[PDB]
RNA sequence: UUCCGUUAACGAACGAGACCUCAGCCUGCUAACUAGCUAUGCGGAGCCAUCCCUCCGCAGCUAGCUUCUUAGAGGGACUAUGGCCGUUUAGGCCACGGAAGUUUGAGGCAAUAACAGGUCUGUCAUGCCCUUAGAUGUUCUGGGCCGCACGCGCGCUACACUGAUGUAUUCAACGAGUAUAUAGCCUUGGCCGACAGGCCCGGGUAAUCUUGGGAAAUUUCAUCGUGAUGGGGAUAGAUCAUUGCAAUUGUUGGUCUUCAACGAGGAAUGCCUAGUAAGCGCGAGUCAUCAGCUCGCGUUGACUACGUCCCUGCCCUUUGUACACACCG
């Protein structure tokens, strides 16, 4: 459409396609209104329910790096990490690293979960489905924490750690913390079905 | 990797990264970063952040130096 | 007969753009907007430029000044100030239908370019270090 | 000019400039001090006495009536008191004193009545030339 | 060596602005001093 | 003969204070003086925070006391005896005025 | 070998769970649009949301 | 290029490691810390980007000279760690093994004297006016 | 217990709300050489240089200046408008508009009845008792309140590479400043010193001088490269200066050295829903000096949820009671 808007001016949002029509609504990459130059924005989100569903996906992945106390409150470092990871994804796959981000989030969102329902007067955990927004929430969180701990006390630095996790989760291989936790949750829920 | 403690051992300053190891390490995708490959060529940093300087005057690859000294790689063009 | 001096605001940062009918020039505290110095938030400063384009700036000079605030607050205040200064200059000196296109280009991407953000660091109450938290509580 | 030049590369260029554009005297305690009480090591660069002077050149450039204490404060930083909470700690006096005295001895800056340090016109000439000679 | 102007005790003083009265005397007489408590 | 005079004027209460401000401005402008004011000068906020308990028991509760001191300044160009022709009109309770002779 | 099947949430009936944390919704199947089933859903879910669904023939019961 | 690359140098009875920077290997000696290592490197005028292991023999002699006779280098009195002695009264840098002997001389004065501090050490508890309800 | 409405009740009184303070909007009004734009006039420096153009300096009978700053009066939101639900009542959910659509955000104040809640150690507030000269009265000296096998509570520093160190870069807000004598509380400026801190000229009872707060985090370039390392700064020695009439059981601050535990913490448990948590610094209180604390202030700035009565509790109704000091019955 009208898409002469590239994040960091150099990674075209155009020609990115989401596989899940389920997460199509909740991934902010498609509409001409969801394109942004930078994954930093002083958005008045969380002021209302579901308003985060229209947060830019890159921004809503950016907010999840800045965690564990020493890193709380500093988005400039987070967006710097995002920039370096995003360019290194390109420097390996030579394909739209935006599409890499999106496809990884598709392929690492738990589709079923076992929680603690009670019925008939008796409470015991059972399997339930996962609404797509919480799909995305867990995807973001669970891809990110893998990079955090896999780069902790490690000379490999966070940009390349998170790049490894993204490239390999999007590729689909079970070599990432993310997709390893995915099928673990999936199998606990399948057993408890 | 013990890669700044091993900086003066003559193997590194003689043949290892003098386009014998990090000539083929970039070649996996034809461009694989020096900071990414800090562990694919397991050799860690500052015996590596200096050999990147050596390879830039040796004129074999392009350079991108930025915030946390995130530096990169490109094999031949 | 162009001269407009329009402001934009953030937490405490205030940005004021005083203008001339000049050629293309844009300066923050004498330093070109090219040298705005969060070098990851260097997009947002050019973003009102990058949405309108230099073509809407071949007749204007902006000696924009910024005081108070922090760093990102000041940058977002730049963004608001230049956006509103362009809209006001167009409205009063070009055409209202002409500024309406600027209105819609800016607002389609985001509303926060033109509308101030009413958020402030709300005060801290006793019984804790923090405006909403408390001290850790011990029973035994 | 210097407001058009990236604030870092101008410092680099001027640091080289007040090396090769003649010479001056220099104290024989430069390779000892920490330049601040909260610091832990002396500067890792050798010509830090020159990069410092390049920075303090443009300070009096773009601001007037600056005393020694103003530079003490501007060049302080975070002091990590150990197990105590960290604070803000002002920098050293003698280092800034000798930077200002050196620049005065080349007549780049000079002490103003009503107090403070102000640039001179030929120092302005020099800073603008070295600014223009940067990409 | 310094006490309240009001009760002449040695703790809880309010030295600021030169009151020389303790935290208790100060509240007890605060409204007539003029410390309107808008918040 | 015609000299320059300052009047500074402070208080605790805005409603009381502004009545005096309108008073002197109209007092001057009935007699056509060269006046400028009343410059409004930022409010001082005296504040003392106190533990409202007298013995230190129960949940820690503080109360914040504050005075607001308001400052106003006006310049007049007239002789000081002409000034005393004005500043004998009634002055409202609580307001303070400190006419001084300036350059 | 179940092929994961899709549904849209036509209305959110309620919010069951001991801690009130499992939305109970009523889904309509995309692949054949006359099958409507009451399921349990966790997290924020609104009307018109498309849900992937691994195993289809399970359904919940009113106020489960 | 470590034709004679040394893994441990063994100056001053510490086995100074020959694998880390000379900047922060000379700190392994008990009596020379981070700052005084730098000042010695400066005054002995040795190349800075130099891992111990590659360094040459004449300049260990230079470090020897500048660590046992630092003062003659016009270095001020106030890097030195035995400022204004009361055994004699000079200004010297104590080095690896002698530091414990010097500390024993201090505490051993304190023992002979019956100083509160000397007892407090002999008693074992904190010596500098600290609380001891809840720490130590 | 807000209202509609029902109605052996009618009509009322508090609490809620209403009220006040701060914050958010106003190119609308009042103004402001103790605020700041704007223009011109010269100056300085860069320059197709000769003018122009860019950035600074200084001043005014420059404003047919108040947008930025301040502070007064005001204006503004009312669910007002539309859709849907609802007896189409009370209202709710949604949408445009708008600065604001959880009363817009946060507080202040805050009812009846009570507690053997705390305070006789805030008080020439106090009843009764004790003491009342060889004093539990007052003053002084020295010590003590800080002692340490240990257990607990609030906290600070971390366990690092999303880092530490060393350069460069530059951004606030809240407030604070006795005749304090021979310049003296905040201290600008010059000088000496590596530092600590000294000397001299002074400024300010303050939008005037401090400070137009030149804060840090963060940003940038290198140094360390996974190692209890350059993380950590505990401990301890040497010495230097300031506050003090006095520094010892080191007041504090420097300088060199000494370089511990701590590999993200068991059972358990706390705080938190938007500029909020958390990270980061400043100011005030205390103060002759000592701030890891407390109260304020801003800076950067999120994940999650928009629910439920499962845990702990609260309010109403019904029901049961062998309880009333009330289930700790
Ligand atoms: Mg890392
Ligand atoms: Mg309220
Ligand atoms: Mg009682
Ligand atoms: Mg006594
Ligand atoms: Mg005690
Ligand atoms: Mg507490
Ligand atoms: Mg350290
Ligand atoms: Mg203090
Ligand atoms: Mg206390
Ligand atoms: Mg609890
Ligand atoms: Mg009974
Ligand atoms: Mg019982
Ligand atoms: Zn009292």
């Amino acid at each position: 459409p009208g898409g002469d808007v590239k994040l960091f001016n150099r990674w075209t949002f155009e020609d990115v396609q989401v596989s899940d029509i389920s997460l199509n609504d909740y991934l902010a990459v498609t509409s001409m209104k969801h394109y942004t130059f930078l994954p930093h924005s002083a958005g008045r989100y969380s002021a209302k329910r579901f308003r985060k569903a229209q947060c830019p996906i890159i921004e809503r992945l950016t907010n999840s790096l800045m965690m564990h106390g020493r890193n709380n409150g500093k988005k400039i470092m987070a967006v710097r990490i995002i920039k370096h990871t995003m360019e290194i994804i390109h420097l390996l796959t030579d394909a739209n690293p935006i599409q890499i981000i999106v496809d990884a989030i598709i392929n690492s969102g738990p589709r079923e979960d076992a929680t603690r329902i009670g019925s008939a007067g008796v409470v015991r955990r059972q399997a339930v489905d996962i609404s797509p927004l919480r799909r995305v929430n867990q995807a973001i969180y669970l891809l990110t924490t893998g990079a955090r701990e896999s780069a902790f006390r490690n000379v490999k630095t966070i940009a390349e750690c998170l790049a490894d996790e993204l490239i390999n989760a999007a590729k689909g291989s079970s070599n990432s913390y993310a997709i390893k936790k995915k099928d673990e949750i999936e199998r606990v829920a399948k057993a408890n079905r | 990797g013990k890669q700044k403690e091993k900086v003066n051992n003559a193997v590194l300053f003689d043949q290892a990264t003098y386009d014998k190891l990090l000539t083929e390490v970039p070649k996996y995708k034809q461009i694989t970063p020096s900071v990414l490959s800090e562990r694919l060529r397991i050799n860690g940093s500052l015996a590596r952040r200096a050999i990147k300087d050596l390879m830039e005057r040796g004129l074999i690859r392009m350079v991108s130096i930025h915030s946390s000294q995130q530096i990169f790689t490109r094999a031949t063009n | 007969p162009g001269t407009v001096q329009c402001f934009g605001r953030k937490k405490t940062a205030v940005a004021v753009a005083y203008c001339k009918p000049g050629r293309g020039l844009i300066k923050v505290n004498g330093a070109p907007i090219e040298l705005i110095r969060p070098e990851m938030l260097r997009l947002k400063a050019f973003e009102p430029i990058l949405l309108a384009g230099r073509s809407r700036f071949k007749d204007i000079d902006m000696r924009i000044r910024v005081r108070g605030g922090g760093k990102t607050s000041q940058i977002y205040s730049i963004r608001q100030a230049i956006a509103k200064s362009l809209v006001a200059y167009y409205q009063k000196y070009v055409d209202e239908a002409a500024k309406k296109e600027v209105k819609e280009i800016f607002a389609r991407y985001d509303r926060t370019l033109l509308v101030a953000d009413p958020r402030r660091c709300e005060p801290k109450k006793f019984g804790g270090r923090g405006a909403r938290a408390r001290f850790q509580k011990s029973y035994r | 000019t210097v407001k058009d030049v990236n604030p870092h590369e101008f410092v680099k260029a001027y640091s080289a400039h007040l090396k090769r554009s003649g010479k001056m005297e220099l104290p024989e305690w430069v390779d000892i001090v920490k330049t601040a009480r909260f610091k832990e090591l002396p500067p890792s660069d050798a010509d830090w006495y020159y990069i410092r002077a390049a920075s303090m050149a443009r300070k009096i450039y773009l601001r007037q009536g600056i005393g020694i204490g103003g530079f003490q404060k501007i060049y302080g930083g975070r002091q990590r008191n150990g197990s105590r909470p960290p604070h803000f700690c002002k920098s050293s006096g003698a280092v800034s004193r000798n930077i200002l005295q050196e620049l005065q001895k080349m007549g780049i800056i000079d002490v103003d009545p009503k107090g403070g340090r102000l640039i001179t016109s030929q120092g302005r000439r020099d800073l603008d030339q070295v600014a223009g000679t940067v990409p | 060596s310094r006490v309240c102007r009001v009760c002449g005790n040695s703790h809880g003083l309010i030295r600021k602005y030169g009151l020389m009265c303790c935290r208790q005397c100060f509240r007890s007489n605060a409204k007539d001093i003029g410390f309107i408590k808008y918040r | 003969v015609q000299h320059r005079i300052r009047i500074t004027l402070s208080s605790k209460s805005v409603k009381n204070l502004e009545k005096v401000c309108s008073d002197l401005v109209k007092g001057a402008k009935e007699k056509q003086l060269k006046v400028k004011g009343p410059v409004r000068m930022p409010t001082k906020v005296l504040n003392i925070t106190t533990r409202k308990s007298p013995c230190g028991e129960g949940t820690n509760t503080w109360d914040r006391f504050e005075m607001r001191v308001h400052k106003r300044v006006i310049d007049l160009v007239s002789s000081p005896d002409v000034v005393k022709q004005i500043t004998s009109i009634t002055i409202e309770p609580g307001v303070e005025v400190e006419v001084t002779i300036s350059d | 070998d179940t092929q994961v099947k899709l549904a849209v949430v036509v209305k959110v009936m309620g919010r069951t769970g001991s801690r009130g944390q499992v939305t109970q919704v009523r889904v309509k199947f995309l692949d054949d649009q006359n099958r409507l089933i009451m399921r349990n859903v966790k997290g924020p879910v609104r009307e018109g949301d498309i849900l992937t669904l691994l195993e289809s023939e399970r359904e919940a019961r009113r106020l489960r | 290029a470590g034709e004679e690359f040394q893994h441990i140098l063994r100056v001053l009875n510490t086995n100074v490691d020959g694998k880390q920077k000379i900047m922060f290997a000379l700190t392994s000696i008990k009596g020379v810390g981070r700052r005084f290592s730098n000042i010695v490197c400066k005054k002995a005028d040795i190349d800075m980007n130099k891992r111990a292991g590659e360094l040459s023999a004449e300049e260990m002699d230079r470090l020897m000279a500048v660590v046992h006779n630092p003062r003659q280098f016009k270095v001020p009195d106030w890097f030195l760690n035995r400022k204004k002695d009361y055994k004699d009264g000079r200004f010297s840098q104590v080095v690896s093994n002698a530091v414990d002997m010097k500390l024993r001389d201090d505490l051993e004065r304190l023992k002979k004297i019956r100083n509160h501090r000397g007892l407090r050490h002999y008693w074992g508890v904190r010596v500098r006016g600290q609380h001891t309800k809840t720490t130590g």
